[PDB]
């Protein structure tokens, strides 16, 4: 009726609380149940310190795993475009692309050559750019930012870029009137019971009843003298 | 003189001729006279205890027809302990010469495990095949972890932006929230700003894996929102250009106030277009996908009264 537990394969006697037999290595039998009673001696006490200090070093391992992994998420926030690790192909090219040499869309994250998302972005008829991955399951609703959309186009693209961005709302809105002026960008929107649009671009005003600008005239003036000149 | 009985782990009964005044050596070199064992390999079991060397069988009170058990362990071996994350333990006799190599092979004869699967760490420290136990300063009793290479199981993988592709054990029960706090155990992102993808389907923490049909082996991509101090452009149709600083979470009637502040102009005055369109007051900037180094366009109504 002793304390330890026996081995089944030496019939040496084992402290309770110890896993494998001290001369044969076995394993402490499962059924085997450790008295609350029993008190660890030096030897047991010094094993299990070893022990929990093994589970205490494993898990501070873990942690520097977790805060190292994240702060290379956190490290590709510091430039505009990011790059592939391993070589990619491209679904537009069918191009063989080096670590480096390809752009991760990071709505996406599907890859591509620089020069196919230059010509998605210029071909682009909405104002937000999608990713132009398609296969038999979906097409990509993702979009470019325009973080990454700066980086991929010539500064003249860029501004062509924005340019029709901004003219797409203006199509859009029915309220909206544009500068007479010839390849002026300045236009407005159309406030109740206001005739005069003084553009801040060319700084021409802008008659709102005729839409057109006569400023050496009144409007019945520019309308006549406009019937009189276009005479069939 | 007597017989006596030696019991090894093998399963053999050995008989021996003895006398109480043989010493626990003399019943060794018996041993090693039929077995050809080496006598200070040899451990003798009696009465559930080890027998010393220097003593007798008389001395332990072994008597005719007893019966001793026999272990065997190296001279200058020793044993360690092998913590799974299952929380059994494996107990091996191990020299401190011996390599992470052989403690992998000997892991292997007992457990059935290939040694493709073993990782060893040892303080913190995963053992390389190469060094050894005296290398990692591993002694007598000394406690090591062993992490298996995998479970089988239902496993999904998750590419991620920086390229490295993670593999997770999951089942099909499991809550995408969940998923995205196993994707916070190993990367520690925090869960709150993870947008898991699958076939280009944004998947919400509520439902879970077999509601989306994703099975074993899928591939999903994570994409990553944030919540932080970000710097906007807003633009007037004269190319003006101020920089604001803004968070996601601003309301499109923030942005004019802070535009009221910059540059005088009231908001009822203020139009705000980015991406084609026009921003309504209501909305915030994340709503509108407005991210870092924007550009939103500005146009102030018209001026009477
Ligand atoms: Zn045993
Ligand atoms: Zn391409
Ligand atoms: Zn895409
Ligand atoms: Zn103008
Ligand atoms: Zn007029």
């Amino acid at each position: 009726e002793f304390v330890g537990w026996q081995c089944p394969g030496c019939t040496f006697i084992n402290k309770p609380t110890r896993p494998g037999c001290e001369m044969c290595c076995r394993a402490r039998p499962e059924a085997y149940q450790v008295p609350a009673s029993y008190q660890p001696d030096e030897e047991e006490r010094a094993r299990l310190a070893g022990e929990e200090e093994a589970l205490r070093q494993y898990q501070q391992r873990k942690q520097q795993q977790q805060e190292g992994n994240y702060l290379q998420h956190v490290q590709l926030d510091q430039r505009s475009l990011v790059l592939n690790t391993e070589p990619a192909e491209c679904p537009v090219c069918y191009s063989v692309l080096a670590p480096g040499e390809a752009v991760v869309l990071r709505e996406c994250l599907h890859t591509f050559c620089r020069e196919c998302l230059q010509g998605t972005i210029r071909n682009s008829q909405e104002a937000e750019v999608s990713c132009p991955f398609i296969d038999n399951t979906y097409s990509c609703s993702g979009k470019l930012l325009e973080r990454e959309i700066k980086a991929l186009l010539t500064p003249e693209d860029y501004q062509r870029f924005l340019d029709l961005g901004i003219s797409i709302a203006e199509n859009r809105s029915a309220f909206s009137y544009h500068c007479k002026t010839p390849d002026c960008k300045g236009w407005c929107f159309f406030e109740d019971d206001v005739n005069e649009f003084t553009c801040p671009v060319c700084f021409h005003v802008n008659c709102l009843l005729c839409k057109a600008i006569h400023e050496q005239m009144n409007c019945k003036e520019y309308q006549e003298d406009l019937a009189l000149r276009a005479q069939n | 003189s007597m017989q006596i009985f030696v019991k090894t782990l093998t399963g053999k009964t050995i008989t021996l001729e003895v006398e109480p005044s043989d010493t626990i050596e003399n019943v060794k070199a018996k041993i090693q006279d039929k077995e050809g064992i080496p006598p200070d390999q040899q451990r003798l079991i009696f009465a559930g205890k080890q027998l010393e060397d220097g003593r007798t069988l008389s001395d332990y009170n072994i008597q005719k027809e007893s019966t001793l058990h026999l272990v065997l362990r190296l001279r200058g071996g020793m044993q360690i302990f092998v913590k799974t994350l299952t929380g059994k333990t494996i107990t091996l006799e191990v020299e401190p010469s011996d390599t992470i190599e052989n403690v992998k092979a000997k892991i292997q004869d007992k457990e059935g495990i290939p040694p493709d699967q073993q990782r060893l760490i040892f303080a913190g420290k995963q053992l390389e095949d190469g060094r050894t136990l005296s290398d990692y300063n591993i002694q007598k009793e000394s406690t090591l972890h062993l992490v298996l290479r995998l479970r089988g199981g239902m496993q999904i993988f998750v590419k991620t932006l920086t390229g490295k592709t993670i593999t997770l054990e999951v089942e099909p029960s499991d809550t995408i929230e969940n998923v995205k706090a196993k994707i916070q155990d190993k990367e520690g992102i925090p869960p709150d700003q993870q947008r898991l993808i699958f076939a280009g389907k944004q998947l919400e923490d509520g439902r879970t894996l077999s509601d989306y049909n994703i099975q074993k082996e899928s591939t999903l991509h994570l994409v990553l929102r944030l919540r932080g101090g970000m710097q906007i452009f807003v633009k007037t149709l004269t190319g003006k250009t101020i920089t604001l600083e803004v968070e996601p979470s601003d309301t499109i009637e923030n942005v004019k106030a802070k535009i009221q502040d910059k540059e005088g102009i009231p908001p009822d005055q203020q139009r705000l277009i980015f991406a084609g369109k026009q921003l309504e007051d209501g909305r915030t900037l994340s709503d509108y996908n407005i991210q870092k180094e924007s550009t939103l366009h500005l146009v102030l109504r018209l001026r009477g009264g």
